């Protein structure tokens, strides 16, 4: 609704040093200093490439309004995730203790700290087992 | 400052230690001034070079043993930048393994004779050309193809060995006399065997019409046995590196996973709509309009997180596929199943509606 | 006590029989002892060797007819433990079987020379060393690799053969006089075998540039097709082995499926709801809150039996997937023809409720 | 409901000699020795790891509860024993003469005796065949 | 009585023609003859055993040309009892296949030289040894292994090319003068050649050290490329032999499909309820309570060929089955599609209910 | 009349470029000239044949100049009828590039040979020689292969050569003195070289019996790793071939798909209901009852398309199958999903209505 | 019903010659001669074992009154006739002329004569198209 | 209707220049070079079989009016051009830019030019994205 775009229109001014209208790799770069990490120009571009419609070198606003608009329902994120999931699950029984998924997250990529980890345990050990199977949580995040 | 430091010598010890790119540059060149020592010390040997080939190979070994200890002294230095290892402590108790006293033993060797030396010296050079591995995957690779076809090759060696010996024996017994060349058992099993390798000196070889003929029909069967393990190892050595590609390539799929995996997590924790989860905004807040800066940064990393992970599942066999495929079959099932269920519901209703 | 002598001797059987895992270390160890036996008569057919050689072959041949004997001995002792032969009686009439035979002939042989006699402790040795397989399974394979190739090996042989008849038959016409080593086309044909065999001995070689000619031309061909059957063979073995592989995986996927099966029988017999069926209670009891204890130990069985046989359930190959998923989607089609005929009533109850 | 409850502390106090509400591996050997059969160590940790949730070389009650209390349908055993009985239908035709599945348990693993062949047949053959298809053994023990 | 007499005809013609079981034999005992024959030749053409040679040689020509004759003779009686080609016309029209006429050639030059004739009798010789294939199928496998892998085999003989007239150019400017072994640049080219091919006469070898290091370092990279082909060769054999198994296969399948499909529509025509159908009837009753019968035997038959063929449908490979499948899978998207359009249609019905 | 001029050049252009009937034909023709060439200046090496070998040779090289000149000629003149390159400026741009230049250079040597001198004929022979590839196919090919297997070559070379210098480091100390062939270190590395690469000259061989024992025992495992490389590079050759075939299937499947989307669009936009579309029939009209004849062959050319599309959507592998009915698989997912959404409407609607 | 009970006494007597309750293969081979085809023994214990339930190496009657009264449907035959015609049809297309069948039934296995494909054909062609569509066809003897 | 067996009529004649009512080859060839483009004897052959269902090497006019008359969907004609998309979309991510997609009309097979793209695109960016997927485009030639 019309405060989504008010807030849409913030941010991009947030973003758009310039206020071009445009979001250029300089300018996402700069903001995420500014957020504190330190990514690198060709994954910049894949950031572009992968929010840039027009395919300007840049973001114009209609491209920033619908990802920041899309829920992950509509992300169509359901069978990437899942097969993420059976991977890390060696034994395939669609089950995994939560203590793996602690240290693998705090371990791999963009490593996890110690609060993020209890909350998604937390949202996720809803039948209090610890052995989280992930179809509960994708169905958790699609919910 | 010191950050530079310790990340230049976390690269050198990545350098000496498992290289990627330009590092194997670096390898391959030392591997050719150690392999010019070798031809060096070859020519050496000879006695009409000898002259000009020593007065180079006194250089070369200058140069090499100066390499060597600047080497090995960089890999202890750098030792103590790994997180097992730090500082003197790490770097003395990383000593301890037995690589790195073979190269310490080679050093002083190599410092003892430049500071019948010809037999150690040809040892010492021995000594670190197998060393120049530095990591055992050769010998552990033949070693893993020779134990998967533990049964070919024997049987190989077992029918070769056999029609080296009847083979042998029967020439013996058809140029005892007649034949200066088989006057010995022990001469016709040379012989034997430098046929069905099909080395063939020339020094022995059948004269007698019947030598020849038996020689024939024998060596034709021992020359294909002697044969087989050439391509027996060559189809290991193929089937095992496609193995280990098979791993990496597993491994370069588990680690965008979770990369993917807690991209999510994130993302999902920093809608706004919901406040009760602020894990994820207090570590962005703690790494630093700007929540939806944050959302939107977060959302844009699930993105490309998403499309890296979808790259990475790529087939790289039959396999693959079909275990993918076939998770997705069984979640067939499992819907087909909640269908029936649904199905079978409505068939109960009927009646109670009708 | 009793029971302790009766395992003993079912585990020397088994060592003596198929080995496992140190059995196959006594099994190289004697392989060694024989070996060091036919260096030792190889070293005693030489001249200058031959006291020294002769010194140590006689206690080695002392030692070894005392092993043979005493592991003859056990065998057939042990032959009277399995299930098919028992006691005297059994030992005899497995004794009947031939390899046991030719085993006997050998010791006898041995005692007697041991208590021109050198062609026959050749032969005696040669029959010892195809001996040690004792189970033939070198031949079989190799037998079937061969059946299973006969028309490449077939086809390489013609295609060898004609070569190598054509390029002899030319040389020796190029070569009838000009050179003393192809006088006779039997000459020549000695050449051209070990030739293109590759062997190359160099007592004869073409010397007119006519003969060079079509040697070469002739010779590339013949050893690429005189090469072929190695590499064929070597193929063979490798396929060979991984179907017996595939076999033994089978039969390993056989036995926990029965295992599976009795437990999961067990276990729905165990239930304490239902008394009508008492046969698993009646074994269980034969077999010593008890019932209570008695369930939990018969569903422990089924979950560990289940575990080991959905671990025993592992692909090892593309076609098994596809059998497996293929039998999944059989079931699939049964279930959606139910779907299809539940659909269709629903269809009809549709204008009989309207 | 509670008799279950009492008849799971009974049972508990049986296996449990020490009374530390803990099935330890020797309790559990001990145990089955009285019962008669001789499993392996290895076996034993096999069977606690297979019940063992909290993972501390011993049991804990609620999984002596749970294992107890779960029915063959809640195990998720259909697709397994299908899997079997499949392999050991070498025709693949779906039925298998009763006399074949006797001559199986009698000598293979744990050996079924005669009269557990003899009920578990005439559960099976509700049709009077001899050849049992597998899938009305499937689900009459799920049923 | 000639039934028998037309019978066995056409099991000489089967004989003689492609064989299956003891055919085999036959035709190795008859190879076993020519190649006795070749071998007393080749002594023949020595000297010393001239004489016996000679006389053994005599007979068995004697006896060979007899058997060729009669089996000839055979031949043609027996290519008038094929559909193609009865009686004498028959006959006569078959032997004017080019095939007939070489054999026929043979048999006329063996008769003129029994009734410089060595030179006659070699080239005969070779010609019926060429003659025992009487398919061609090794040829045609060997031509379809070479056209298949023409680009490897072509990229193998030029690499090797080059490395052989480049090593021998080195060679022969590094021993131009030092070596009277390479005078010529064509002695030169017969040294690489005769080298990198392994066979390794011993006649000429670089004695210079240049040249010797020369010919190392190119001798490595030229056998192995020399040893390509071999392989090549091999897998293409391999993969050659298993597609004309695969095609076979295929045959045996599509064989008792149409018997299947006889036998389905011969019982469906079979049913007593439904007399508009009389064909299968019919012709029943001229092979020819009683009908009933009839109906008992044709569904027996419908149960036989579908165990034939169900036992026909295995496997053989991952694409068979991948293929049957996949139909199975195409069939499961046509009855989604009608269950999508039963259930629209069913929420069609539920706003008009409703 | 140009249009045919035209043609005809392009078509010289195709055949001196890529070629696929007949001029396959004219370029081993020219590869014939070019050999009998190599060969003639071979023999003319030769000193007793060198008058009619260059007498020969003379002609052969006046030949061979023209033919390369016409040839070279050619190329550049159809170099200016592709779309890169037209007139004189793009051909004289094409020349630009190197092997043109290369092709240029071999050209006016011939010239100024024609116009010491052997050894320049020779260098030029072996630059037209490496020239008759024009595309570099083999070189990549072997390249290509060559990294791919890179570590199996690597570890089997460096088996092989700590073999070579242990064996003959061994054999040496065995013969230093007892044996004139081994008195330098060199000496004994060029025979394990010769030996273990089974080329087994003769000139060098161990003559005392731990010599002979040891190179036995080191010679069995040394040729085993040399011979590896062959079976190595000839599974690697089959592969990348395999590969090549694999993405020109792919590519031959491309371009049909993009005709049958176009002729799927023409048909689409061709029918006579609709008028709003006119793209299709304005431009079948400007190419040109009437659009019901344009509407037929649309529609005829759409099933033409569809024809040979699916007959391009031939298997070729088991991964493109698994490929295709795994998107039908997805598909099959996506149907399902539509069927749970509707079954739970139904399942909503049911309290509705009740 | 009882009528085809009786139809199947007469049937069995005229088999059952030796009228011992049991249709050997001399029997069977005696009366399929009388038929007038001659089938190999191998064969006819191939006919004996697929319809042979008791493995006597004869039939009990219930295994001639099950095997007679068993209907097409009834008999599971449809994936079978579906991959012979898909084997026969090379395109793929689902289709196949009329004249194809003909010739393929005239020359394999136990060859079809000219008035068996003319009725086949017109029970077939329900569209007189010719290329009888496969699908059609089974569905017609399976209805 | 009858007014399309009249249009029928009318084209038929137009290729029929003989009236013999089967389309020849040489009918075919011809009223193909009046359109304008130029196939070739083997190519004109093809187009026989695909519509001559008689195999007379003509078209007799029911196969004519069968042909003209099927639609797209009686076509059968979903899977195929599926399949085709699917090929010319790398990422698999079931959509595809029309820049590209005018790209490969214009250069692949019948070339198609600017004004046939513009309709394709204008009738498939019912979204207005210009990534137009290709199930939207396959259910709109089949709606
Ligand atoms: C029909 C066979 C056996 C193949 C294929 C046809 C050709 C031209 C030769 C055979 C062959 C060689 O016999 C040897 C090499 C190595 C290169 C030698 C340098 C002249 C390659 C090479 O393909
Ligand atoms: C391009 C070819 C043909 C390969 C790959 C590149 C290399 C360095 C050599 C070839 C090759 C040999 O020619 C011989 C061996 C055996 C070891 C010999 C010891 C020096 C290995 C080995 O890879």
């Amino acid at each position: 609704t019309e405060e989504q775009i008010a807030e849409f229109k913030e941010a991009f001014s947030l973003f758009d040093k310039d206020g071009d209208g445009t979001i250029t790799t300089k300018e996402l770069g700069t903001v995420m200093r500014s957020l504190g990490q330190n990514p690198t120009e060709a994954e910049l571009q894949d950031m572009i490439n992968e929010v840039d419609a027009d395919g300007n070198g840049t973001i114009d606003f209609p491209e920033f309004l619908t990802m920041m608009a899309r829920k992950m329902k509509d992300t169509d994120s359901e069978e990437e995730i899942r097969e993420a999931f059976r991977v890390f699950d060696k034994d395939g029984n669609g089950y995994i203790s939560a203590a793996e998924l602690r240290h693998v997250m705090t371990n791999l990529g963009e490593k996890l700290t110690d609060e993020e980890v209890d909350e998604m345990i937390r949202e996720a050990d809803i039948d209090g087992d610890g052995q989280v199977n992930y179809e509960e949580f994708v169905q958790m995040m699609t919910a | 400052r010191n950050a530079f430091y310790r990340k230049l010598q976390n690269f050198l010890y990545n350098v000496l230690e498992r290289p990627r790119g330009w590092a194997f540059i670096y390898h391959a060149y030392v591997f050719l001034l150690v392999a010019s020592c070798l031809v060096l010390s070859v020519f050496s040997t000879i006695k009409e070079y000898e002259k000009s080939s020593e007065g180079a190979l006194y250089i070369l070994e200058i140069v090499t043993i100066v390499v060597f200890g600047v080497e090995y002294f960089v890999r202890i230095w750098a030792a103590g930048c790994c997180c097992r290892y730090r500082g003197w402590r790490g770097r003395l108790k990383f000593a301890r393994k037995p690589f790195c006293v073979i190269d310490i033993m080679v050093l002083i060797a190599s410092i003892a004779v430049l500071a019948s030396a010809l037999r150690s010296l040809r040892f010492l050079q021995i000594l670190r050309m197998i060393r120049m591995d530095r990591r055992g995957g050769t010998w552990k690779l033949l070693g893993s193809v020779v134990y998967a076809h533990s049964k070919e090759l024997v049987t190989a060696w077992y029918i070769g060995f056999l029609c080296l010996i009847l083979a042998s024996f029967l020439v013996y017994l058809a140029e005892k006399g007649e034949n200066d060349h088989f006057d010995t058992y022990a001469d016709a099993l040379w012989w034997g065997l430098i046929t069905l390798t099909t080395i063939g000196y020339g020094d022995k070889y059948p004269q007698t019409w019947n030598g020849r003929l038996l020689a024939a029909t024998f060596t034709l069967i021992g020359v294909s046995f002697f044969a087989l393990p050439a391509g027996i190892l060559g189809s290991g050595f193929a089937l095992k590196v496609q193995e280990q590609h098979r791993q990496k390539h597993f491994e370069k799929r588990r680690n965008p996973a979770a990369g993917l995996i807690q991209s999510a997590w994130r993302f999902y924790a920093t809608n706004l709509s919901r406040t009760d989860l602020h894990s994820t905004w207090q570590y962005y807040e703690r790494t630093v309009g700007l929540k939806v800066s944050i959302r939107a940064v977060c959302v844009m990393r699930f993105l490309v997180s998403k499309r890296k992970f979808k790259e990475s599942l790529r087939p790289y066999d039959v396999m693959d596929v079909i275990e993918q495929y076939s998770a997705g079959h069984l979640d067939m099932l499992s819907r087909i199943k909640s269908l029936q269920s649904r199905v079978d519901q409505i068939v109960g209703r009927g009646p109670a509606i009708t």
